[PDB]
């Protein structure tokens, strides 16, 4: 909600993180939230030397997961939705 | 340069003319907006070292305001 | 401190208050002399303490100080030894083993400690503490008399894995020490490589290679079969068998030591390669696992076995060829420079060098280079290669400009090697038409340049290569041969040193002149050895060192006519005095000469020392000129005299070298100098700077310059660098070093911006590259960032060398364009 209200004035936001972290947890959120919110426009930059390695390594560890995201390998789908966040250009990692 | 035509953009930059030519770039700061008078004021350091104030102060006046950018922006955000 | 320690021991609670302050004072160094008291104390309180952990850091730092400097543990050990056999707990026996393991490795060269050290070694070696038993073996492979192998060989059968391979260390240890090995460990040894735990296993397979190694010839006989074999061939086979281990520390351990081996016989060796002495296919399984670094193992074990056998490098060839397939880097970095070890003795098949060809497209510098001297160092069966080979070269050619030197060298030793094979391809690279005069190409193309190098090279061996060129060919070869005698051969179709020596003795005799006549006489001198600088290059280091330090005297003496120009000082006017410039001009130049060059001796270090005492004098002169202040002019004479004093007292040894100096006769007044009023003390300071005699510059066997040249960014040709504003833009920055001996910590990268401000930039060692000895590469980006400019203005870059503090420019500045565009 907070970098939300932001936003919606103009401004920008900075979320100091690592690679890895809380940051796939609030990143669905966000995916979710931006839809509803009317802010698909506005990117999602995650700089990083390690952004894509972080990206494909929380990919790859689908068996990792619980049943209920774990059970996305037995049909063809990548478990994480920030891979969709990619492919519709709405997530940007440098 | 000296604003409202006071000394906010002191730099020096001693260059050597080579063929009785000298040519260098400057970069001028202008955050505060307003009517700013820049002066350039030439210095001939002569071979010994003494440094002797010949060249004109030629000044020219640069009116500086801020973009439509900027000012929408700030004005959206502030209404 | 020692009754400091008492005492807080003393007073602090035993379980945690007492450890907390041992781990305090285990920090802080102590110094040789008082070792003696701190350890009795802390043997005391070893003594009153019943707690196990406080006694084992007690035990742990009474070891840590008997490593402080050169003090001597002899008498420390007597009740090290007692309170060790009074010890009841497992860890502070291990601790207390480890203090007599330190005690013992400080004071190697006394015998009598070492076996007192080893006999208590093996009284403890029964414990049943493992880690007891750990610092017992380590005791006796450390120590031993050079029986203690009987000793360390009874634990090879101990029912704890660590202590198996703390024996087979300890043994290894000790051969490494000296000590010549039984034969009868290699039986010992053979059956732990079937341990069940990978340490032992790789201890082992060390163990069996320093054992076969120590006694190749040795026969030992098959158990089953009656076949006498030797030691080393059966060593061979066990390792080769351990190359199939599961584990792939041992699978590295084994590659890397049947690399070292070398006495095995010619068809041991050749079993390792074919399909199907269980040797058989080792190599190759050894060639292809999943890990890379068992496989980088292999490789470097193939160059050795090969350099030890051509026989056996023409069997690798294929096998190592294929591995340049392999998408690892350093895999692939490895291959190449032991396929270019191994060039010598081999040459490349038709369809090996098609393989190669085929996976030739690298992209990285570092891959890319290692290519080139292997191509340099190859050898080549096929002219088909020499063309495809060419081809790949010229598409790198139009790809990488950088690579244009490294390709052009190449090609040159490309063509020394096989004129033969050039001598077809020939016509076929001129594209000389057999009945037209064809076009003359263009002179610039850096591929047509590579050409005519790789065909004259070629051409120095090949007299029927002069007959098929054309006539432009002959008239590019005419440029070619003056402009890049380097690269191309010729085809069949001291004064200085004395100059300097005497221009030196010149200025030294004529010190008698008058201001005007020597101060025109050292201008002369000067001038002439800047001039004799830029002509030679190996006595521009000489030439320069020496005019800066005659232009430090003429700054000095000049500064001096000033001052006989200068009258009383509330008269003195600034702007038309240039003695103070003078005293900094001096003392940058100072700086100059100690740190801007190489091979400068103490010798040299007194005379630019001196040059800059004399400068801080005409300094403090200077500035009571015009100071009417007296506190300001008490402290600045002090600090000058505190500067003399520390001059006298660091080159204590060297003042016999500069009689009638400005320091020598200053040092004979000392005391009234100390005592004088500060007026009185600029006066005569005055008067013996103006009488002091100049001082000979003893000139180094040795020195050069410290040169920088930036070659990345080069001339501002180049578009202006985009989309910067607020963000950031890396830069690339290669320079070549010369004659820096420790640039990390020296040298710095400035940038300027077109605005006052500027960036200091101290780059890390991994930067830096050294390629040639006195010659270094540096390789880094360097990130610039402001905001938004309207016009692309340009950045100057610049290297600095840094000298402690403050700093000194030593290379020439470049530009470049940046538009920082917002969006």
């Amino acid at each position: 909600s907070n970098l939300a209200l932001t936003v919606r004035n103009g401004g920008n936001v900075l979320v100091p993180c690592y690679p890895s972290g809380v940051i796939y947890d609030l990143l669905e959120c966000l995916y979710q939230y931006i839809d509803s919110a009317g802010l698909s426009s506005v990117p999602l930059y995650f700089i990083s030397p390690v952004a894509n390695s972080s990206l494909e390594f929380s990919q790859i560890f689908a068996e990792w997961l619980c049943h209920n995201k774990q059970s996305k390998v037995y049909l063809p789908e990548p478990p994480f939705p920030h891979a969709e966040l990619i492919q519709t250009n709405k997530l940007k990692h440098y | 340069s000296t604003l409202q035509s006071n000394m906010t953009n002191e730099m020096e930059q001693r260059v050597e003319p080579h063929n009785d030519y000298f040519s260098t770039q400057f970069l001028l700061n202008f955050a505060i907006l307003g009517t700013h008078n820049i002066t350039v004021e030439s210095s001939v350091k002569d071979a010994n070292g003494i440094v002797w104030k010949t060249g004109p102060r030629t000044t020219i006046f640069v009116k500086s305001l801020e973009d439509p950018y900027s000012q929408q922006i700030r004005l959206q955000q502030q209404q | 401190k020692s009754a400091a320690l008492h005492i807080d021991l003393c007073k602090a609670t035993s379980p945690a208050d007492a450890l907390q302050y041992l781990l305090q004072f285990a920090r802080k160094p102590v110094e040789a002399e008082s070792v003696e008291g701190v350890v009795r104390i802390l043997l005391e309180h070893y003594y009153k303490e019943n707690d196990p952990s406080v006694r084992l850091k007690i035990a742990s730092l009474l070891g840590l100080l008997s490593k402080t400097a050169g003090f001597s543990p002899d008498c420390i050990m007597d009740d090290a030894i007692n309170i060790l056999q009074n010890e009841k707990s497992h860890q502070v026996l291990a601790q207390l083993l480890d203090t007599l393991l330190a005690i013992g490795t400080k004071l190697p060269e006394n015998q009598a400690i070492q076996m007192r050290l080893v006999d208590v070694a093996c009284k403890h070696l029964t414990d049943t503490s493992h880690g007891v038993r750990n610092k017992c073996l380590q005791l006796l492979g450390n120590l031993g008399s050079l029986d203690v192998q009987k000793i360390i060989g009874d634990y090879f059968s101990d029912q704890d894995p660590r202590v198996r391979t703390a024996a087979i260390k300890a043994m290894l240890q000790l051969h490494e020490r000296g000590l010549k090995l039984h034969q009868t460990i290699y039986n010992q040894a053979c059956k732990l490589l079937s341990d069940d735990y990978e340490q032992v296993r790789s201890a082992a397979v060390q163990l069996i290679w320093v054992v076969s190694q120590l006694y190749p010839e040795s026969i030992v006989p098959i158990p089953s079969s009656n076949e006498e074999i030797r030691l080393v061939d059966d060593a061979f086979g066990k390792i080769c068998h351990m190359v199939s281990d599961g584990s792939w520390v041992v699978r590295v351990q084994a590659a890397k030591l049947l690399g070292s081996m070398e006495q095995v016989s010619s068809h041991f060796l050749e079993q390792t390669l074919d399909k199907k002495s269980g040797a058989c296919g080792a190599f190759v399984h050894g060639l292809e696992d999943e890990m890379y670094e068992v496989r980088i193992a292999a490789v470097e074990a193939l160059c050795m076995l090969a350099q030890s056998s051509p026989s056996f490098a023409e069997k690798c060839l294929d096998f190592l060829v294929d591995m340049f397939n392999d998408e690892i880097e350093e895999v692939r970095l490895q291959s190449i420079h032991t396929m270019r070890k191994i060039s010598n003795n081999i040459t490349l098949r038709e369809d090996q060098l098609d393989t190669v060809l085929a996976v030739l497209e690298d992209s990285s510098r570092d891959i890319r280079e290692a290519l080139h001297e292997l191509l340099c160092c190859t050898n080549v069966s096929t002219k088909e290669g020499i063309h495809l080979a060419l081809v790949e070269l010229l598409k790198n050619l139009t790809k990488y400009p950088t690579d244009r030197d490294s390709i052009w060298k190449c090609l040159k030793f490309l063509g020394s090697r096989h004129p033969t094979l050039v001598l077809p391809l020939v016509p076929e690279l001129l594209s000389t038409h057999p009945f037209f005069d064809t076009a003359e190409p263009d002179m610039d193309d850096p591929a047509y340049i590579a050409v005519l190098v790789l065909i004259f090279n070629a051409a120095k061996t090949c007299p029927t290569m002069p007959a098929l060129f054309s006539d432009h060919t002959f008239r590019h070869y005419a440029y070619l041969r003056d402009s890049l005698s380097h690269l191309v051969p010729a085809l069949r179709l001291d004064p200085s040193q004395q100059f300097l020596q005497q221009s030196l003795e010149r200025v030294y005799s004529l010190q008698h002149l008058d201001p005007q006549g020597a101060q025109e006489l050292l201008e002369f001198t000067i001038r002439d050895l800047q001039r004799l600088g830029e002509l030679q290059s190996e006595l521009a280091g000489v030439a320069d060192f020496s005019a800066t330090y005659l232009r430090c005297q003429l700054l000095l003496i000049k500064a001096l006519q000033e001052k006989l120009w200068n009258v009383a000082a509330p008269l003195y006017l600034k702007q038309s005095d240039l003695a103070s410039a003078a005293a900094k001009q001096i003392m940058e130049e100072t700086y100059k000469m100690e740190f801007m060059y190489s091979g400068v001796e103490n010798k040299q270090v007194v005379i630019i020392h001196h040059m800059r005492l004399q400068a801080k004098a005409l300094q403090l002169i200077v500035t009571a000129r015009t100071t009417r202040g007296l506190d300001p002019l008490f402290g600045m004479c002090e600090k000058f005299l505190q500067e003399v004093d520390f001059f006298q007292r660091y080159f204590i040894a060297d003042l016999p070298h500069l009689q009638d100096s400005f320091v020598d006769k200053l040092l004979d007044l000392m005391p009234r100098l100390m005592t004088s009023k500060p007026a009185e003390v600029v006066k005569i300071l005055q008067t013996m700077l103006r009488q002091s005699a100049f001082l000979h510059l003893p000139l180094p066997e040795q020195i050069h310059k410290a040169s920088a040249t930036i070659i990345e960014p080069a001339g501002e040709s180049d578009n202006p660098l985009r989309f910067t504003s607020g963000l950031v833009v890396a830069l690339d920055v290669d320079a070549t070093l010369e004659h820096v001996q420790d640039p990390q910590n020296t040298v710095k990268v400035q940038v300027l911006y077109p605005d006052g401000q500027a960036q200091m930039i101290h780059p890390k060692p991994a930067d830096f590259r050294n390629p040639g000895p006195g010659r270094h590469r540096l390789i880094t980006q360097v990130y610039l960032s402001h905001t938004a400019w309207t016009e692309a203005c340009q950045v100057e870059v610049r290297l600095l060398l840094a000298y402690n503090e403050g700093t000194i420019p030593f290379s020439k500045p470049v530009k470049v364009y940046i538009m920082p565009k917002p969006a």
